[PDB]
């Protein structure tokens, strides 16, 4: 009985998994703290991708 | 249910499920398994041990229903069979094998599978789904 | 990853093409009214798909 297979349907998540209904969380400084002048510099650590 | 079994499958089945019933006796025997009447495992006797005809009936109608569950199962999954050749359903030939290894049923159980038999990776994935849909099925049965 | 799945008999008609179309430009290029070129850029895109 030589059963012949369907191909291996491959499957995007697309991000259709997901937690909620809320999709991002958006973290920002204090509202006085607002440059208006100078050159300023800053670090974003990404501990996952 | 929405299932339906090809002919082939239907005819083939009885004789699968007691070849494979077997199939287990044999794994248990050379897992170290001596027949007896009583079902206790720590003590080693277990009724099943014996061929189809003095299999007990109950276990024989859940080996066919698993069977026929699991042919039913696969051509689910959109995998469709055919008939390759008589002559791989007629041979059943293998060269003897020890008593030691061999319990009283007389046809030998491994056909030549040396090396020609293999499984895709769609088929050992088909494996796959086929353990976890047995596994739900026995879950199912224990929640019930 | 959504889309644009190359069937595999379609890269099988395409190497095939590619096969008839090489048979076709050898021996006959002096038929060929200078597009002889153009069929050998034809073949080459072709070789790198
Ligand atoms: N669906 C089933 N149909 C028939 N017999 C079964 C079924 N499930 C279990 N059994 C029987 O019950 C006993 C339980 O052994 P089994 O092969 O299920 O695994 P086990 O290693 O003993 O572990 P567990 O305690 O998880 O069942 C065995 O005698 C087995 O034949």
């Amino acid at each position: 009985y030589n059963l012949e297979a369907p191909d291996q349907d491959h499957a995007a998540r697309a991000e259709v998994c997901s937690g909620t209904g809320e999709r991002f969380r958006i973290f920002r400084a204090e509202k006085t703290y607002a440059v208006k002048a100078g050159r300023w510099y800053f670090e974003f650590e990404t501990v996952t991708a | 249910s929405q299932i339906v079994l090809p002919p082939h499958l239907e005819r083939i089945r009885e004789k699968l499920a007691e070849n494979i019933h077997e199939l287990w006796v044999m794994n248990k025997i050379e897992l170290g398994w001596q027949y007896g009447p009583v079902r206790d495992d720590n003590k080693r006797q277990h009724p099943c041990l014996v061929e189809f005809s003095k299999l007990p009936e109950q276990e024989r109608n859940y080996n066919l229903q698993m069977s026929l569950e699991t042919l039913k199962t696969l051509l689910a999954l959109g995998c469709h069979v055919g008939i390759s050749d008589e002559h791989a359903e007629d041979k059943v030939k293998k060269m003897k094998l020890p008593k030691n290894y061999q319990l009283t049923s007389g046809y030998k159980p491994a056909p030549m599978d040396l090396s020609f038999i293999k499984l895709t990776p769609s088929q050992e994935a088909m494996v796959d789904k086929l353990a976890e849909n047995a596994h739900n099925v026995w879950a199912r049965d224990r929640i019930r | 990853c959504s889309g644009g799945h190359a069937s595999n008999k379609e890269k099988e008609m395409v190497t095939s093409l590619f096969c008839k179309l090489g048979v076709l430009v050898r021996h006959r290029i002096s038929l060929f009214g200078n597009d002889a070129t153009s069929i050998v850029n034809c073949l080459h895109i072709l070789g790198q798909t």
